[PDB]
RNA sequence: UUCGGGUCUUGUAAUUGGAAUGAGUACAAUGUAAAUACCUUAACGAGGAACAAUUGGAGGGCAAGUCUGGUGCCAGCAGCCG
């Protein structure tokens, strides 16, 4: 798979 | 394991590749 | 049977259509400027003496051409004209040959 | 016994019957079920009823350990003296023997299934859907066709059954009209019976024999209850007015018996 | 760079409509001044399940939650398992699957679990005859959503199976200038881990407010019972109203709550349809945004749908501002010739959208 | 790269639980295949 | 003539398999679905999906063959005397 | 094709061909039809008939030449209709891509005498409607509503109280409709409308199914024809756009400063509309063969400029086959005369479109060889691929 | 059909010599209403005589090559890919 979530909340 | 794991991979291949060609000599005749 | 044919939808509008993109192509020398200026001459029945760029010209009642001289030694021009063109004019030099 | 060999109609029996995954669909005489396995796949509930128990044996040998198991569900006995748990729709491999009482029981049978796909002998199939002036018109078709419709699906050769059946039989689906025509059963049958001795009689001489003119007079005298020549009048009367005296039995429709039977309840007699 | 919208408003809808479009998006604002700010846990995790059937996307939350940019992928669908959160129910994410399906590279074949049924979001029954049905006017030859097992809230236990089998090139494109002559009247009538009474009462309310049309009236009974009837009491009803003539659907859904009269639900959903033939011309209210989009995303040609008026409320206003934000395509409309009833007809020109992903 | 050979199988918990319950399975049903005396 | 509407054969395993050689078209006078055979799995190359193709006489049920795809001969094509106009 | 016309030209005189031939040749051209082409029928393109820079002369002198340009490019569009929205993507060849600033139709400049007359033989430049408040963007949805008189993750629609219903739908009218010695001719022609809605569309021809396609194709143009007319200009250009035929105005920005420097109008500049895939980036995985009369093979991981759609590029590409179709494995160089599975990274495009490479674009190299060199069609477009190769390991 | 039998200047993937000639080019003449062509003919025109004959059919053989199946080393399929 290509691509991904980009989770930066705390 | 991955000796294992793969097993069940080809397997797999192998299963669907013979049922699809069942499929397609099915539909020709 | 040769009547039948894969289906097909043209996009040409109804009215007002585009004038035809005519490409000039050939090898450096075969005659391309002069063929454009004899073309043009017959159908408007006035001579010009250089050319360069697109020239739209009235050819029918209801039809008209746009004249393209594509560079010889360019292959690059030679692709993009050869995607847009609607007739193409390959000038081929009788006594060389291709 | 026969055995059907031929999966693309057993395929095709189950199609026709579009089981919805709601509904619960009921077997009878399932015997080895190849058929009964693509039902229980699209049905939520299955019911079998099995005369021999051997085959409900081997029947449950082939769900056996399926999650199917659990939906399937297996009964023995003849269907007729056990009373039939409700089911939404029937398709099952009958034999011949019993379709007769079958489909009427089916029909009697209260909330009866919207639709049901049955195999019968091709001239039994014939007369379930004989329209009035063909030639395999009968009394049975008039009874079957006013309670409910009935339409042909296929035809089943006699040689993809093994051991192959001298006679050829062909699937059908009957559907039970919803509500049930308001007529009383007994009194359209004994309409149909007396006008259905010989089709190609005038309906007038199947009155004019004289033992059913005795039952004809002593079920009037019964009404008078709740002059044997005065009821050979009324009767010849009322034939003549709503006219189906002149007319055969077998081109008559189903209206123009009821056209017979109302007028016959204005002269105040009653078949049954 | 990136069309920007504000709010949690048609999160869904801005989501998959740059997924179709192929347009990178950024929504912003994302319930900023809530005490609990940015995005709920299903919104979470409804894009985690774009990220699952789509190859090459970039999703990224904000540090407070309250912003996300998306640059969408291709389509690519395959074999998975989504958890739904209890949240929301399944239905919440096989809406929005279902505008991306038909046009991916491999089938879907995606497992939901969790609640399957709620007051303010599609049912089983809804997809089921409601929406896939106007798929089926639109090219989607085959599409299935098996129904495994019910679950009703709180607890949920519920299982659904969303299988389309039909690959199209795009949406064909859509003709319907007429009111559809709807034939008959069906729907299916549930409930889980209680009595076949309840069921049997409900219908009867329906019935009675449907008893006085000149259709045939058939609800299904479907009572679930036992391990497949999931972990919570629940019942609820659907009715559908059919047109077989051009194959047309208007459906109205609710579920019943503890204490709740089967026979008042029953009425209130009959009653309930009644409202939204009124309201409809050739699709409800429930249907028309799903129709409007594949309209959008069909052949670069003009397809025409008569609306009422009571179907130009505040929500389909939104709805063709969204559309134009990203697909840049207006809806006119314009009056129809008839006089016994002011409907309109949408005229739509597709923008010759293509499903690139499946191989040739 | 390829293997000559079946690996050996590997007796996981959910193995043991699918072993257990025919073992289990079968009981109910009584379903022995045993030798008896001829 | 006919549409190339599938190669049914692309995918399987063994070269110059009869199934490889076996293309789905469907004839533009009447619209049926029916079979045709190409040469070799070297001219299956040549046909694709979408394709005019010319139909000739003659796994069993297949009594068609390619003669021609997009207004030119596959023995040209193969012979690559000449090249396919798209 | 066999039989194609070859015209003949003997000698020129002052600077012009023979008369005689030239009627022929002009006669040919003036009744030619032309074929319809899948490429030219999906995208908008135009040929530049003017350009100008529309920069304004002290921006080039307070930061200098090197400063980007804008730039107004004109002439007749074709194909497809352009959107009439700004913000279009459009590719220039030979430049980059680019996004239309703005658009407008200009009168024809050259007017064809049926037109005109309607209503110089040469041009040669280089040598409350509720609709309307939708899209006041201004105006808020609620606002709108009322003047001409929430949201949709709320699958179930907005409903009036229960109660209330209940009463209003105690009867049935104001429905009727939506459901299925002189009065006997009512009840037939009743009868008759009934029929025709329940048996209507099975029972409701061309000779061949050619023509039913052809037919079909020829509707749908002709409701599109009449649902324009209908329009006001301002409304069909707006919904449609630029149909082919307008002459337009473009201007563009962040033009490179050189397109403006380097113009010689003997090259032209082709002006072609990107769809949503050609934007993508990524890899295409094509099927290709080295061209027959190209001398040489290729050979993978070396230069080869390809021309797909509108784009002319150089890439990268890796010849592989399937290996009786069980894994992807990589080739050293193209088969002699067959095609191969070639993977390269670039723009992405619709399948079945066809391209052709070149390795030498440049006269310097050109030589006396072939300079086309592989041929194919792209086969899938993906966001990664997974080729592999045969690493044996030796022992003793 | 195995068993074998019948027969004698055969084979070369080897070298090498000078004689003939028209397809074609071409002064000219003939031909023709005027031309082209034919028949003629000064002068050129052959060794890969590259001055480069085609359309179909049958049958091999090869690999540190690739796929499938299994009472080991095999068999089937096939092999422009090592
Ligand atoms: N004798 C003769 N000369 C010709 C003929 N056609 C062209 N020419 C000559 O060829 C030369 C080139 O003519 P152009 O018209 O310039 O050809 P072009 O294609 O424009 O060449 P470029 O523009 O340089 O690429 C001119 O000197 C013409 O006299 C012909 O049929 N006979
Ligand atoms: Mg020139």
């Amino acid at each position: 798979k290509r691509g991904g979530v980009i989770d930066k909340r705390f | 394991f991955e000796a294992r794991q793969r097993i069940e991979e080809k397997n797999k291949e192998s299963s669907d590749y013979h049922a699809k060609m069942a499929h397609i000599v099915n539909t020709i005749n | 049977e040769r009547k039948l044919h894969v289906p097909m939808v043209d996009r040409t509008p109804e009215d007002d259509p585009p004038p035809f993109i005519v490409a000039v192509v050939g090898p450096p020398g075969t005659g391309k400027t002069t063929l454009i200026r004899s073309l043009v001459r017959r159908m408007t029945k006035s001579t010009l003496n250089d050319i360069q760029g697109p020239i739209t010209v009235v050819s029918g009642k209801h039809r008209r051409l746009t004249f393209l001289e594509c560079p010889a030694d360019d292959l690059n021009a030679m692709i993009d004209i050869a995607k847009i063109a609607d007739l193409v004019l390959l000038l081929i030099d009788g006594n060389f040959g291709f | 016994q026969h055995i059907l060999k031929n999966p693309l109609v057993a395929q095709g029996i189950v199609d026709k019957a579009q089981i919805r995954p709601s509904d619960v669909v009921l077997e009878v005489g399932p015997g080895t079920g190849n058929l009964t396995v693509r039902i229980l796949e699209q049905a939520k509930n299955v019911v079998a009823v099995e005369m021999d128990p051997r085959m409900a044996a081997e029947l449950t040998k082939r769900v056996r350990g399926t999650p199917v198991e659990k939906k399937l569900e297996i009964m023995l006995g003849d269907f007729m003296k056990t009373e039939l748990p409700y089911f939404d729709i029937c398709i099952s491999n009958t034999p011949y023997q019993i379709s007769s009482p079958l489909v009427f029981k089916l029909i009697n049978q209260p909330r009866p299934p919207r639709v049901s796909i049955l195999m019968f002998q091709r001239e039994f199939a014939l007369r379930l859907l004989a329209r009035p002036g063909d030639s395999l018109y009968c009394r049975l078709s008039a009874n079957v066709q006013m309670w409910a419709n009935v339409t042909h699906i296929m035809k089943v050769g006699k040689n993809n059954f093994r051991p192959p059946p001298q006679v050829e039989s062909s699937v059908v689906r009957l559907e039970i009209k919803n509500p049930r025509p308001q007529v009383d059963y007994n009194e359209w049958d004994g309409l149909l019976r007396i006008v259905f001795v010989r089709k190609n009689r005038t309906i007038s001489a199947g009155f004019k024999s004289t033992t059913v003119m005795d039952i004809l007079e002593k079920n009037y005298k019964t009404f008078l209850a709740m002059m044997h020549d005065v009821v050979k009048e009324k009767i010849d009367t009322v034939l003549k007015e709503t006219d189906l005296g002149d007319k055969r039995a077998g081109k008559c429709d189903q209206n123009d018996f009821l056209r017979l039977l109302y007028a016959f309840h204005q002269v105040g007699i009653h078949f049954s | 760079k990136y069309t920007t919208f504000q709010g949690s408003q048609n999160f869904r809808l801005r989501i998959v409509l740059a997924t179709l479009s192929g347009k990178p998006i950024k929504i912003e604002k994302i319930r900023s001044g809530d005490l609990n700010p940015g995005l709920k846990d299903y919104e979470v995790s409804f894009l985690r399940l774009i990220e699952s059937v789509t190859n090459g996307s970039v999703i990224e939350i904000s540090y407070t939650g309250t912003t996300v940019i998306y640059r969408p992928g291709i389509i690519v669908g395959g074999a998975s398992t989504h958890i739904c959160p209890s949240s929301k129910p399944v239905g919440y994410f096989v809406e929005p699957m279902l505008y991306l399906a038909p046009f991916s590279k491999k089938k879907f074949s995606i497992l939901f679990k969790g609640i399957t049924a709620s007051h303010n979001d599609a049912g089983i029954e809804a997809i089921k005859w409601g929406l896939m049905p106007v798929m089926e006017k639109f090219g989607v030859r085959e599409c299935a959503l098996h129904t495994l097992k019910r679950g009703s809230p709180p607890l949920g236990g519920g299982e659904v199976h969303l299988v389309v089998d039909s690959l199209i090139a795009q949406p064909i494109t859509m003709h319907e200038i007429d009111r559809p002559i709807i034939s008959s009247i069906t729907g299916v009538a549930y409930s889980t881990r209680v009595s076949p009474s309840l069921v049997n009462r409900m219908i009867d309310g329906a019935k009675k407010v449907l008893k006085n049309l000149q259709c045939e009236v058939n609800i299904t009974a479907d009572v679930w019972r036992g391990e497949n009837s999931g972990k919570s009491p629940g019942w609820g009803i659907t009715l559908v109203a059919q047109s077989k003539q051009k194959g047309w659907s208007y459906f109205a859904e609710d579920i019943g709550d503890a204490g709740s009269i089967p026979e008042e639900l029953g009425e209130k959903v009959a009653c309930q349809l009644l409202e939204e033939i009124s309201k409809s011309a050739a699709v409800g209210r429930n249907q028309l945004p799903l129709a409007i989009v594949y309209m959008v995303i069909g052949k670069e040609d003009i397809g025409r749908l008569r609306i009422n008026k009571e179907q130009i409320d505040e929500r389909f206003i939104i709805l063709l501002r969204d559309i134009k934000k990203i697909f840049n395509t207006e809806v006119f409309l314009k009056p129809v010739d008839e006089a016994d009833n002011e409907d309109m007809i949408a005229t739509i020109k597709g923008i010759g959208f293509t499903n690139t992903s499946k191989k040739i | 790269f390829d293997r000559t050979a079946k690996p050996v199988p590997v007796i996981t918990s959910e193995v043991t639980e699918s072993l257990e319950d025919m073992i289990r399975r079968r009981i109910q049903d009584s379903n022995f295949d045993d030798l008896q005396r001829r | 003539k006919g549409i190339v509407l599938e190669k049914l054969g692309i995918e399987s395993k063994q070269p110059n398999s009869a199934i490889r050689k076996c293309v789905r078209v469907q004839l533009i006078k009447n619209g049926k679905k029916v079979t045709a055979f190409v040469p070799n799995d070297g001219c299956l190359n040549f046909v694709d999906e979408n394709d005019e193709v010319l139909l000739a006489g003659f796994i069993p049920g297949v009594r068609f063959k390619v003669v021609k795809v997009s207004g030119v001969s596959l023995l040209a094509l193969w012979k690559e005397k000449k090249e396919k106009p798209r | 094709y066999q039989g194609a016309k070859l015209f003949y030209l003997s000698g020129v005189i002052n600077g012009r061909y023979p008369d005689r031939e030239i009627l022929n040749l002009s006669r040919f051209i003036s009744v030619m039809k032309f074929r319809p082409l899948k490429w030219r029928n999906e995208h908008p393109y135009m040929l530049a008939d003017r350009f100008t820079d529309l920069t304004h002369p002290e921006l080039i002198e307070t930061q200098g030449l090197q400063i980007d340009r804008k730039v107004a490019i004109y002439g007749y569009l074709h194909g497809t209709p352009l959107p009439s929205a700004p913000g279009t993507r459009v590719h220039i060849a030979g430049v980059g891509d680019f996004s239309v600033a703005q658009i407008e139709k200009l009168p024809d400049p050259c007017p064809t005498p049926f037109y005109q007359q309607k209503l110089k033989l040469i041009y040669a430049p280089m040598s409350w409607n509720i609709g309307k408040l939708i899209y006041m963007d201004n105006i808020s949805p609620e606002e709108c509503i009322r003047r001409w008189r929430v949201d949709l993750e709320k699958f179930v629609p907005y409903f009036d109280t229960f109660e209330k219903l209940a009463k209003k739908w105690k009867s049935v009218d104001a429905i009727k409709e939506r459901f299925l010695r002189e009065m006997n001719a009512a009840k037939k022609e009743k009868l008759r409308a009934q029929f025709e809605i329940e048996e209507g569309e099975n029972f409701k021809e061309y000779d061949t199914w050619y023509e039913l396609q052809k037919a079909k194709i020829s509707k749908q143009l002709e409701i599109n024809n009449i649902e324009y007319q209908e329009m006001t200009p301002e409304q069909r250009q707006r919904i449609e756009g630029f149909k082919a035929g307008s002459y337009v105005r473009i201007v563009f920005e962040k033009v490179p400063m050189e397109f403006v420097k380097n113009f010689n109008p003997k090259f032209p500049i082709v002006m072609g509309g990107l769809l949503p895939t050609e934007i993508k980036f990524g890899i295409v995985k094509a099927r290709l063969r080295r061209h027959r009369w190209h001398k040489k093979i290729l050979k993978t991981n070396d230069p080869l400029v390809l021309s797909l759609g509108w784009r002319r590029f150089q890439t990268l590409p890796i010849y592989t086959t399937t290996d009786s179709r069980t894994r992807t494995r990589m080739l050293k160089y193209t088969p002699e005369h067959t095609y191969c599975n070639a993977a390269f990274y670039g723009p992405l495009c619709s399948p079945n479109t066809p391209f052709c490479g070149v390795q030498i674009v440049a006269n310097s190299d050109t030589g006396n060889g072939f300079r086309i060199a592989a041929t194919g069609i792209v086969e899938e477009i993906d966001v990664n691929i997974e080729i592999v190769k045969k690493l044996k390991l030796v022992g003793f």
